[PDB]
């Protein structure tokens, strides 16, 4: 500071200015990044590897930043797409705007404690039109048409174009199966994407889909106990120093000769085990598989964790290099267990299903893979919007279009409070009109257009916009009424998150 | 040539020059005030409440502080006050319209959101502006004397108002009391330099400084006659051209008296017949008029003709082109005072001219001539209101509290607008409440929970009339505080606000030639 | 002025200067397109430092840029002469000319014979000029349902300033009734500003009131003579009364004041000579141009005589030669001894003195010479009669411009806006030379539109939407009416439902501008070889 000591991040500028700074420039992208949108962000890793997300996260957790609010807001961003799902873009946008509200109250130089209460009763407030705003909930995971629904404004509000296709997909994912009475697989479903084929040949597929080709002879039977192993066949080749490497230089080599009777009695023991699939992390090699083709043990060629930790989590298996002749504390979780070709390729299918506890892997097929991976992005909005357990989710208008139902009153409600308290609150119910804005920003037309119509549409629920013609012009697309809906939950985590940080980061002058 | 201008940065500069010059002006504003002190280069400083006598003094520049004295000395003539208003007004409304709504990118709805907030300032004034009685100078006072503490002073609110009070009610116009437009001829004030203000009195009527300057002079004859020229003294006082040489040097001497020779014959002729008063607009020369002042004929010169004519007949007269040709007989007195001062060796006849057009040039004294001045200005602004009060009887209270009552009924009618240019005419809406905020603002503390009590205030107490006290900072009744912000004062200040930021949104570009 | 410093004059051969030119007729078509139209923006704009000028009209800031560049010389003193053609157009003929000379000048360089590109933008032209005349699809004045009437009514309704231009609908036209005067040159042109048109305000503003002939205001109240004697005949005089000075005989060579005193004495009389020698010639009204000083006026006033001072000469011209009346007949001079004769009466029905609202005026009822009106307007103030006078001069102009050269165009760019692809398929089976040209001509008429829509904040995406969505090539036709909405009214930047508004420009400059629009291009062209005086 004024010192020789005091090493400090925040104060002045960077508690007024600089904070609001990393709140909007973050907020920039998320923007375009919830609401329908096709928005194209280009994000390459470390490894500078070609992605496009359009979930915030995969744009945030890839970012780098010295400010702690900022890099603290995503963690609600997070109790976001951790609770909830698509909405996970809404929670920055939302309080960046907010956020110069209480500087330009700064501007006007409002009490911190005074703007604080603002927006927090005003949330409650929101929270209490909130339920108010319900319009429907989500009638039946059994009715597709109610999961594609649901699926349909987690999709949009990423993919607007992929929405429903996919939407009738996951829905008919049937993860209805879980009833959602506080129990569903999100993991034990997860899509397995093929290379190839279509995004539209892209389905799903129930009992784990495993890419990974087949090795052996197919699984003598199916529930087939399940040997899932790092290594059990890697080869005969040591996996038993401490640093894993060599001690004396002879021992790589009676891997070669032993390994017939090893890879025999190896997966004899995988027949002795009990296990009819035995997962191989290593390579596969004909010994094993001539031996395993003798004993008709279906080997899973090679593994990726993903593959071998849902095998180690599904399965209840537990993935350890093999040498020896292995057995079973693995067995199976899987009553039917496949060698299926699917997108044409060898798929490993593993099957056992319940009400709860089933697997329903939902198989996608496409010609890139850097599709798939921001379709399960897009994909995935609506596997967490599934997961409410609430069946019938209260689900508020989607798309932002219940938003001036509370703007108008919250704000009106603003004066009716009073004080510096009333500009917080009237300030919290302004930033409403920045996602509406900042998607039909994304169609390009402003909030002030758009928005002086939801304040002329009035009571609705129904007005909102932002991927559209009907969003340029109109204002008027049905984020309500045309089948575009959000669960109260995440509706609720969508102002109560965005509501939690832009307050508590307010307080830091380090 | 190839030459262009680009959009913002002369808008820009415009809301730059724009605030700024409203910044200290707003704080110079009100019952607890600022002073405005320039630096001259030269090093002498210039402290005044008026930026307007500032800026002009120091660098004035292309843009808005172009814009802003012109605008300014449109508030100075009209009403005569409202001076500081206007470019604290301009520069209010300019900087938080535009930006945001040129952040929206768009002159135009901003353009109309004045006319939009012109109306409801008009209504909710006019509603809330309250009537006060034109015959009582009481009833005048309270609200005549709250416009004299306006400025830099409270000192000739009383006194000033009291000189203004009846005065302004005796004179009438061309088209009549006086009231009706502004005709500030008919406003006149003329100093006594010195003197006193117990010397000083109400003058209802004119004064002719040039009347009786000397003790030779008509002096306190009632019956005037006044004579315009044509005949006695004529309108041609030429050369008489009598023996003259172009081949002399003594010549050149000679034609310049001979001027005043023929001239001599035109107040001799004046002489010869006497009409005890004399005017002349193209005025009289010295050696004639001794001859004048021999005659006890008083000599009236170096004021208007329009203005004898408004005082002869307001004095009384009858015209002539000389008295032994009478073109028609008028009234002999039109007056009820003829009266000559004499502060310093300088006779002053003050004429009351009563319920008469005249020019109503009224004494007024303060302790020297300077503070002499601040009756006038006072008085002007008196006068103004005394005018007003005549002009308009329904006048605002406030504090500002006007400047609220419009922006939450602009508020309440941009709620009940909406449109795009809800936004403008809210944007428009509070720039208006800075102004009062700035006032109880020097009053101190929260000046934003006032607004929100006066917002509170606003539809739940009053608007404008019960206001905010500009000395103190709470919710008051500006009527019961005796304040008054005069309807013409404050639309017409505003009239000349909305305009001068219109053009500076006109203008994003300017040229050298 | 880039290019290399040693050499200069506009002297880089290249297209150094040529873009620079492009550049140069940019800045200055620049300045025009943000005052563009009316809702052009007034640009304050300093001539020296005080000396300053607010001004939205190109041509007046065409007028104030002195202009080095050829570029910015061949765009100025054309829109400039465009202005005197008539000055519609100044800012339109500017800113499609930055465009143009960059098309103009390209394509020859590229041959297909030197002369071929030039005509295109001639041909494109007359192509649009036949196309206009073609334009009663938006803004027919040239018929309607009351055509001039409602045309006004709509031209008011454009510029409307009340509920008015009912009464303001008649007024205009009016304008061309009340005005015979049937231009020169075989033209039935009547000027709409030539009629008398006496502002006087007072009860609804709404109101206003024709007059049977042409109407003299005059004063009232500084006139206690009478002015009013209900007759057949005024006595129109330029001529004047005076009590003090009608003649000198006696000169400051005269040292006694006392001897004009007695000239001064003997013309106050035949003040009163004189108007009794009119009522002896037969007129029981007179209209006196004259007037004495106010002291004499006071008493002059008070002493009585039969005179009508200080008329109107404008009216008293036109009533003159309406009603057969003479300004001068036997009057030579002023004075107040000479006789008057029956040259100088006005022949009517009757002249009749009537005060409505407050408002008197010498009313010479049927002027018989010739028809003649003049309507009063009523303001509720002064203001409100100069209010309702300048929606008038919409519906006014538009009323003779379409008497002065048949039907019109739709107003504003999208009567261009349709031209452009008509022009540029005009253009596309031409081919070679023709389809370049030809297109270069017509995509160069499509920023005036967007930039007056710009100047009224309808700006561009928004009017290109509005403008050749609604033209087509499917309906290409002029008609008579729309399949389209091919105008653009400019109070507003876009396209409205006033098919008979004033504020869509007529038929004339329209064939003017394009040629002048092609004139600022093919003007640049001329320069044959190069060289630099040094």
């Amino acid at each position: 500071m004024l010192k020789e000591g005091a090493k400090h991040f925040s104060g002045l500028e960077e508690a007024v200015y600089r904070n609001i700074q990393a709140c909007k420039e973050l907020a920039q992208t998320t923007r375009t990044a919830y609401g329908p949108n096709g928005m194209n962000k280009m994000v390459i890793n470390h490894l500078e590897k070609l992605f496009v997300t359009n979930d915030a996260a995969t744009i945030l957790r890839e970012l780098e930043v010295q400010h702690p609010a900022a890099k603290m807001i995503v963690m609600a961003s997070h109790m976001q797409e951790q609770e909830v799902g698509d909405g996970t873009n809404f929670v920055l946008v939302f309080a960046g705007a907010l956020l110069e509200l209480a500087e330009e109250l700064l501007r006007i130089g409002l009490s911190v404690s005074e703007v604080i209460e603002g927006y927090e009763i005003a949330c409650r407030k929101a929270h209490e039109i909130l339920p108010n705003l319900v319009c429907c909930s989500a009638k039946n995971l059994r009715d597709i048409d109610e999961v594609s629904s649901l699926l349909r404004t987690s999709i949009m509000s990423k993919q607007y174009g992929n929405e429903v296709f996919l939407a009738k997909l996951i829905a008919q994912a049937c993860v209805s199966i879980f009833p959602d009475s506080g129990h569903f697989n999100v993991d034990n479903i997860r899509v397995c994407k093929i290379l190839g084929s279509g995004i539209s040949s892209s389905s799903v597929l129930h009992g784990m889909v495993f890419k990974k080709e087949t090795e052996g002879d197919v699984t003598s039977v199916k529930d087939a106990k399940i040997a899932v192993y790092s290594c059990p066949f890697d080869g005969m080749i040591t996996e038993t120093k401490g640093t894993v490497l060599i001690k004396t230089a002879e021992e790589l080599m009676n891997f070669s000769k032993g390994e017939e009777n090893l890879m025999d009695a190896q997966v004899k023991a995988i027949a002795d085990t009990g296990a009819n699939v035995v997962v191989t992390g290593g390579k596969v090699a004909d010994m094993a598989l001539h031996y395993a083709n003798k004993y008709n043990i279906m080997l899973v060629r090679l593994n990726s964790k993903w593959d071998l930790r849902r095998l180690c989590k599904t399965v209840g298996a537990t993935a350890l290099p093999r040498l020896t002749p292995p057995v079973l504390e693995e067995m199976g979780h899987c009553d039917s267990v496949y060698l299926s070709e699917v997108g044409d390729t060898q798929v490993v299918v593993f099957k056992h299903e319940k009400e709860d506890g089933a697997i329903s892997t939902i198989v996608l097929r496409g010609s890139t893979d850097n599709l798939m991976d921001d379709i399960e992005r897009a994909v995935d909005d609506g596997v967490n919007t599934f997961k409410v357990l609430t069946r019938d989710k209260r689900l508020v208008p989607g798309g932002g279009a219940t938003e001036i139902e509370l703007a108008k009153q919250i704000t009106s409600y603003g004066e009716t409070c009073p004080g510096l308290e009333q500009y917080a609150i009237k300030k919290f119910a302004e930033a409403f009109e920045a996602i509406p804005r900042a998607l039909a920003e994304n169609s390009g037309v402003k909030a002030n257009e758009v928005i002086s119509k939801l304040y002329a549409v009035h009571q609705e629920g129904n007005k909102n916009v932002g991927l559209d013609i009907e969003a340029e012009v109109p204002a008027v697309k049905d984020m309500l009424e045309a089948g575009i809906l959000d669960t109260y939950l995440g509706k609720y985590w969508a102002i109560k998150l965005a509501t939690n940080a832009a307050v508590t980061v307010l307080r830091v002058d380090q | 040539n190839t030459k262009r201008e680009s959009g913002r940065k002369v808008q820009s500069g415009n809301i730059n020059a724009a605030k700024t010059i409203a910044d200290i002006i707003r704080t110079c504003l009100g019952p607890k005030s600022m002073m405005k002190m320039l630096l001259d280069p030269m090093g002498g400083i210039v402290m005044t409440n008026d930026g307007n006598a500032i800026l002009r003094e120091i660098q004035v520049q292309h843009p808005a502080a172009k814009s802003m004295i012109e605008i300014s000395r449109t508030q100075d003539e009209e009403v005569g006050d409202g001076t500081t208003s206007v470019i604290i007004l301009a520069g209010e409304m300019l900087s938080v319209a535009e930006h945001f709504l040129e952040q929206q990118m768009h002159p135009t709805v901003v353009i109309s959101a004045y006319r939009k907030a012109l109306d409801d300032m008009i209504s909710t004034l006019k509603k809330i502006s309250i009537p006060v009685d034109i015959s009582d100078s009481d009833m005048m006072l309270n609200i005549i004397n709250s416009s004299i503490t306006t400025k830099a002073i409270s000192r000739w609110s009383s006194l000033a108002c009291n000189i203004a009070l009846d005065a302004v009610k005796m004179v009438q116009f061309e088209e009549n009391g006086r009231k009706e437009i502004d005709i500030k001829k008919y406003a006149r004030v003329e100093k006594i330099p010195g003197g006193i203000i117990e010397d000083s009195c109400v003058l209802r009527g004119v004064m002719i400084n040039k009347d009786v300057t000397h003790p030779r002079m008509r002096r306190y004859i009632k019956n005037p006659r006044i004579v315009l020229l044509d005949s006695s003294l004529e309108y041609k006082k030429g050369e008489s051209q009598t023996d003259i040489e172009i081949t002399r040097e003594e010549d050149f001497t000679r034609i310049l008296q001979m001027e005043e020779e023929y001239i001599q014959q035109l107040c001799e002729d004046i002489i010869q017949l006497k009409p005890d008063v004399v005017i002349t607009e193209k005025g009289i020369s010295d050696l004639a008029q001794h001859y004048l002042m021999r005659a006890n004929i008083t000599a009236i010169r170096r004021v208007r003709k329009t203005d004898n004519n408004r005082i002869a007949r307001a004095c009384g007269a009858r015209i002539v082109s000389r008295p032994e040709e009478l073109r028609e007989d008028d009234v002999g007195t039109g007056a009820g005072l003829l009266e000559i001062k004499k502060i310093g060796d300088e006779y002053f006849t003050f004429i009351t001219d009563c319920k008469d057009p005249k020019a109503c040039t009224i004494l007024l004294r303060g302790a020297s001539k300077e503070i002499l001045s601040e009756v006038e200005r006072n008085l002007q602004d008196a006068m103004q209101v005394c005018r007003n009060v005549l002009l308009d009887p329904q006048l605002v209270p406030g504090g500002g509290a006007s400047e609220m009552a419009v922006a939450h009924a602009l508020t309440e009618k941009s709620k009940a607008m909406t449109g795009v240019e809800q936004w403008p005419y809210r944007a428009v809406a509070q720039a208006l409440e800075v102004i009062p905020r700035t006032l109880i603002q020097n009053c101190g503390a929260s000046t934003i929970r006032l607004l929100t009590s006066l917002r509170a205030k606003h539809t739940q107490e009053n608007c404008e009339t019960w206001g905010v006290n500009g000395e103190t900072g709470t919710l008051v009744d500006m009527k019961e505080l005796g304040i008054w912000e005069p309807l013409a004062v404050k639309l017409q200040t505003y009239k000349t606000a909305v305009e001068t930021a219109v053009l500076l949104l006109r203008i994003d570009d300017i040229v050298s030639g | 002025m880039e290019g290399p410093l040693s050499v200069f004059g506009d002297r880089s051969t290249g297209e150094t200067i040529r873009s620079q030119n492009v550049m140069a007729a940019a800045s200055i078509a620049n300045i025009v397109k943000s005052s563009l139209g009316p809702v052009g923006l007034d640009k304050m704009l300093v001539d020296d430092i005080g000396d300053v000028t607010i001004t939205n009209d190109g041509a007046t800031i065409l007028k104030l840029l002195e202009v080095e560049h050829p570029a910015a010389k061949v765009l100025c003193e054309l829109a400039d002469l465009q202005d005197k053609e008539v000055g519609d157009g100044t800012t339109s003929v500017v800113i499609i000319a930055a465009e143009l000379l960059k098309n103009a000048d390209e394509l020859v360089k590229q041959k297909i014979h030197p002369t071929s590109v030039i005509s295109g933008y001639r041909l494109a032209c007359k192509e649009a000029v036949r196309y206009i005349n073609e334009n009663l699809i938006v803004n027919t004045d040239e018929l309607g349902r009351d055509c001039l009437i409602n045309a006004a009514k709509t031209s008011m309704s454009s510029k409307i300033i009340g509920i008015n231009g009912d009464f303001f609908a008649n007024m205009v036209v009016d304008a061309v009734l009340a005005i015979k005067y049937t231009d020169i040159r075989g033209q039935p042109r009547y000027p709409v500003n030539s009629v008398n048109i006496l502002k006087a305000h007072g009860r609804s503003q709404m109101e206003s009131m024709l007059i049977s002939g042409y109407a003299l205001n005059c004063v009232v109240g500084s006139q206690g003579m009478p002015k009013r004697i209900v007759n057949a005949k005024i006595a129109c005089l330029d001529f004047s009364l005076q009590k003090t000075k009608m003649k000198l005989g006696v000169q400051v060579v005269i040292t006694d004041p006392e001897k004009l005193d007695q000239i001064r004495q003997r013309e106050s009389d035949i003040t009163k000579e004189r108007i009794q020698k009119i009522l002896a010639t037969g007129a029981n009204v007179i209209l006196t141009t004259g007037g004495i000083d106010d002291m004499c006026l006071k008493y002059f006033v008070e002493a009585g005589a039969m005179a009508v001072r200080r008329v109107l000469k404008r009216d008293l011209k036109r009533i003159a030669k309406a009603s057969g009346a003479t300004i001068l007949s036997t009057l030579a001079n002023l004075e107040g001894e000479e006789t008057f004769e029956a040259a100088m009466l006005g022949q009517a029905e009757e002249v009749v003195q009537e005060r409505i609202c407050d408002d008197e005026l010498i009313l010479i009822k049927n002027t018989k010479a010739r028809t003649s009106a003049s309507i009063i307007l009523r303001g509720a103030n002064d203001f409100m009669c100069d209010e309702m006078e300048r929606s008038l001069h919409d519906a006014l102009c538009v009323v003779k411009r379409v008497l002065e050269s048949k039907s019109v165009v739709p107003g504003g760019g999208a009567v261009e806006a349709a031209l452009s692809i008509y022009l540029e398929n005009y253009a596309t089976s031409m081919g070679s030379r023709e389809q370049l040209a030809i297109a270069e001509f017509a995509r160069s008429l499509l920023v005036i539109p967007n930039t007056l829509a710009v100047n009224a904040a309808q700006d561009s995406t928004d009017l290109v939407a509005k403008l050749r969505a609604f033209h087509n090539e499917a309906q290409v036709n002029p008609e008579r009416k729309n399949l389209k909405w091919i105008g653009l009214d400019l109070s507003n930047g876009k396209p409205r439902d006033n098919k008979q508004a004033g504020v869509f420009e007529p038929t004339i400059v329209k064939v003017k501008s394009l040629k002048f629009a092609t004139e600022a291009a093919i003007t640049i062209l001329r320069i044959d070889d190069l060289i630099k005086l040094h």
